[PDB]
RNA sequence: GCUGGCGACCAUAGCAAGAGUGAACCACCUGAUCCCUUCCCGAACUCAGAAGUGAAACCUCUUAGCGCUGAUGGUAGUGUGGGAUUACCCAUGUGAGAGUAAGUCAUCGCCAGCU
RNA sequence: CGGAGGAGUACGAAGGUGCGCUCAGCGUGGUCGGAAAUCACGCGUAGAGUAUAAAGGCAAAAGCGCGCUUAACUGCGAGACCCACAAGUCGAGCAGGUACGAAAGUAGGUCUUAGUGAUCCGGUGGUUCUGUAUGGAAGGGCCAUCGCUCAACGGAUAAAAGGUACUCUGGGGAUAACAGGCUGAUACCGCCCAAGAGUUCAUAUCGACGGCGGUGUUUGGCACCUCGAUGUCGGCUCAUCUC
RNA sequence: CCCCGAAAGCUAUUUAGGUAGCGCCUCGGACGAAUACCAUAGGGGGUAGAGCACUGUUUCGGCACCGAUGCAAACUCCGAAUACCUAUGAGUACUAUCCGGGAGACAGACUGCGGGUGCUAACGUCCGUAGUCAAGAGGAAAACAAUCCAGACCGCCAGCUAAGGCCCCAAAAUCAUAGUUAAGUGGGAAACGAUGUGGGAAGGCAUAGACAGCUAUAGUCGAGUCGGCCUGCGCGGAAGAUGUAACGGGGCUAAAACUAUGUGCCGAAGCUGCGGAUGUAUACUUUGUAUACGUGGUAGGGGAGCGUUCUGUAAGCCGAUGAAGGUGUGU
RNA sequence: UAUAAUGGGUCAGCGACUUAUAUUCAGUAGCGAGGUUAACCGUAUAGGGGAGCCGUAGAGAAAUCGAGUCUUAAUAGGGCG
C-alpha cells in the first residue's frame, strides 16, 4: 500500500516542476527517504523525477 | 538602405474560453478576423465577427451541418 | 408495401451509368377571363382547371466505374535523463503523413394519404 | 539598418429593409464581327466578385438587382476582451421616436481588421448653472461642434541656421583611428579528378570544368584589452628566429 | 551581529550611460486552502514531420491536357509530441490573494536547444526557452566567472559517497577475465590513396589435379587459390617563426592504450556521527522548555547592539596609599 | 580584473546624509465623539488666551439638495456614497 522513495541526486539545477515534484513527495535532501501512499497521483510525481530517485517497491 | 522595416501592432486574437468552461451572459468566447467559428445556440455574433455568450451555461465546440462548419454553443 | 411534407445526419451517406413507377400522390399539361407577373416575353411568379403523358423531371432498385472510409505492422517527428555536434545514438513515454489489406451504392424520427 | 506590400481615403448610397438573382472559364452554332462585343444550347467547374493592400471569411451568400425609405436615431447599458497610464474593442437587454415587411421580425452605418493627433488657447449653436453692494450685463461653467503633415505623428517655445586647425570643460576603452586578440570571406601555399596541349604519348612539362585542405605576411569582419596616454611613415645602428 | 533578498525586462520619453508607470525585492496589517506539484476528464490549434488537393516552381515522356518524378518562411488534402485553458481528486508544502511604508533596477555574460542575420565565420549580432555566473565558496577538469558534481551557521587528527579517478610526482588495483593496436596511434584535421592487420556474409576455379614459376593449349611438380561486399583498430595526405612545447611531467607496448564484463578502494565545505550557536512554527496552556524545519549572498529592505564627547542623577562615588593619558601581561 | 584598468610613498591629526519648516505613514502616551490651542499676557516650563485647525456626510461643474445625490422624458437603468 505504501512505498519508500529515496533522493539520490541533487535537485539544485533541475527544472521547476521537477523540484516541485520532489517537494510534493516530501523529499528534502540527498539521502532522504520518505514513505508515501501507492496511488497514481504519487506515481506520477515519482515517474517524472525517476532519474534522481530510488524506489524500494 | 533597405525598403522594408514595417509591421503592425499585435491584435491578440484567438479563443478566450475553451470547451467545458462555464460562462456568464456577455462573455467573449472567440476573437477572430473572419468566421473561423460560427455561432450556435445561445451565442451571438458581433460586427467584427466576435462570438459572445447570450446566456449562462457551459461552452461546447462541435462540427456540424452540410458544410462542416465549426460551431460553438452554450448549454444551459 | 407505395406517395407527400417536415427533421436528425452530412459522402461507408456522394457522383456516374442502367432499369422501373401512374389507383391515390407528384410531375409535366390547357390558356391567360378576373388576382398577380416580365428593365421584352404566362420562360419564371400567379390565377382558373383536368383533354393527354409518365416522355422529361422527381423518386425506387442494380452495379465498385469515379469517388469516399480505412486497419495491422514499419518509418518520420517528439517530452524527460544521458552520450555526441551535419543533427545523430541509448533508456523511457508518445507517435503521424503517405502507402498496403480491407469496407461502402447509408441509418433513424414525426405527421398525413393509398391499399 | 531582417524578408515582402499597403494607409493619411471613398460612399445619401456603395446605408436600412422587403422581395428577387447567381459567377468565372471552355465548347458548339449564329450579319457586319473577328483572339475577344451581343444571342442560343450544353459541358465541367468556385478557378468570379467583395470601393481599396494582404490575411481571415463569404449560400440565410458578406457577391448581384428592384420598390420604399433615413436605425449613418436619442437616453443608456448586464457582462466581457485588451491594457503601465492615457487610450482602444465587442455587447445581449430596457425606454422613446422611426423605416421596411402580411407577419415572426430586421436596422444604433458599410464582411472585418488601416484612412489618424492628447492638453492649452480661441470661434459657433444651446443652456430651469454662476454673476465681486443689489437688478442686469461682461466674463466663466455645462452640453454639442469647429480651427494641426504639432508626420521627429505621447505633440519641450507662438517664434530658431552654420564654423572653429584660435579653441575650452566634464566624461568613455559603454565607442572609432595604431598595435594585440577571435575569425579566415579575401590573400598566399598545397593536394584530388582529369577533357585536352605536347608530330604518337593525360600525367617530361603544362593542364579546362569541378572538388578538398594548410598558413596566419594582405584586404577585411567583430569591438574583448588600453582614451586618470600602449605616443611614429621611412632612414640609421644593432639584431634574433622560421623554411 | 542576526533575517530576507533583486534587476539588467515591457511601455513612453530632444530618449537611448537619465527618468517615470508596470514586472522583480523587503517590512507591517488583513485573510486561511480560495495556491501549487501529480492523476483523471473536457477543449482549440496548424508548428515538427509529411504531401501535391490550391498558389508557385522542376525533369522525362504522350497528345493546356494525360502518365511517371522532385521542391517551398510569406503553399496545405493532412498533422503530432510538448505547451496552454478549465473541472474533480489523494498526498505533500507556509501556498494563493487583498491593503499599506521603503527600495533598488531599466550596460548583462556564457552554455544547451528552436531560429533570423553573417560565410551552417567570430569569445560576432538579434529574438524565444532552460541552466550557471552576475550576487556562490568546495571537489573534477594542468592552470581556466558562464562546463560536470555539489549549495559553505561554528568546531573535530571520526565515517560513507558524487563528478572524476587508483605506476610515480599525488590519495586509492603495477586488480581479475576475454579480445584489438605496433602507429607512442593513444596524446590535433579533409577529399583522396594503399596486398597493414582482426571479424563476418556470399561467389568463382580446383587431386578425371587448380594459382604462380618453368619447358614446347600439353608437360615436370603437388593444394588450396582467386576477385569483390560489410565491418573493428591502424598508415600516408600533415610546412613557421624564443625553447622540447598538440599526454601537465616522468615515463608507459601480453600497457600505465582501446573495447566488454566484474570485484574492491580513493575522492567535496554533499550525507552521517559527536559537541555548540541562532531564526521560525507546534505543543509545554508564565516559563525558557522539547520537537520539526531553516541559517551562501551584491544593489536593497527589516531587526538588535558596542564604544566616543556633553547634561541630569552627582554637595553622590573613586583618587597623591596615585586620576586621565602612554606601554606590557593575563583573562 | 593577479590583471599590464583606477587610487594610495608611510604615520599622526582633520575629512562627507545635516538644520528649519510643512506634509504623510508607523510606533508610543494623554484624552476620546471629540481632540487641540496660536500670537499674546504672565517675577514666566505653571496659570490664562477658543480666534483658528482636524474629525463627525456625501452627490453634483454649479445653483441646489442631503443618507442620499447626479444623469434622464423616465419612480427605468447606470455612476459615486
Amino acid at each position: 500500500k505504501t512505498i519508500k522513495v529515496t533522493q539520490t541526486k541533487s535537485s539544485s539545477h533541475r527544472l521547476k516542476n521537477h523540484k516541485l515534484c520532489l517537494q510534493g513527495l516530501g523529499l528534502r535532501r540527498i539521502g532522504h527517504t520518505v514513505e508515501v501512499q501507492d496511488t497514481p497521483s504519487n506515481r506520477g510525481m515519482i515517474n517524472k523525477v525517476y532519474y534522481m530517485v530510488s524506489v524500494e517497491e | 538602405s533597405t525598403k522594408n522595416g514595417r509591421d503592425s501592432n499585435p491584435k491578440m486574437l484567438g479563443v478566450k474560453v475553451y470547451g467545458g468552461q462555464t460562462v456568464t451572459a456577455g462573455n467573449i468566447i472567440v476573437r477572430q478576423r473572419g468566421t473561423e467559428f460560427h455561432a450556435g445556440a445561445n451565442v451571438g455574433m458581433g460586427r467584427d465577427h466576435t462570438l459572445f455568450a447570450t446566456a449562462d451555461g457551459v461552452v461546447k465546440f462541435e462540427v456540424k451541418g452540410q458544410f462542416g462548419r465549426r460551431y460553438v454553443k452554450v448549454e444551459t
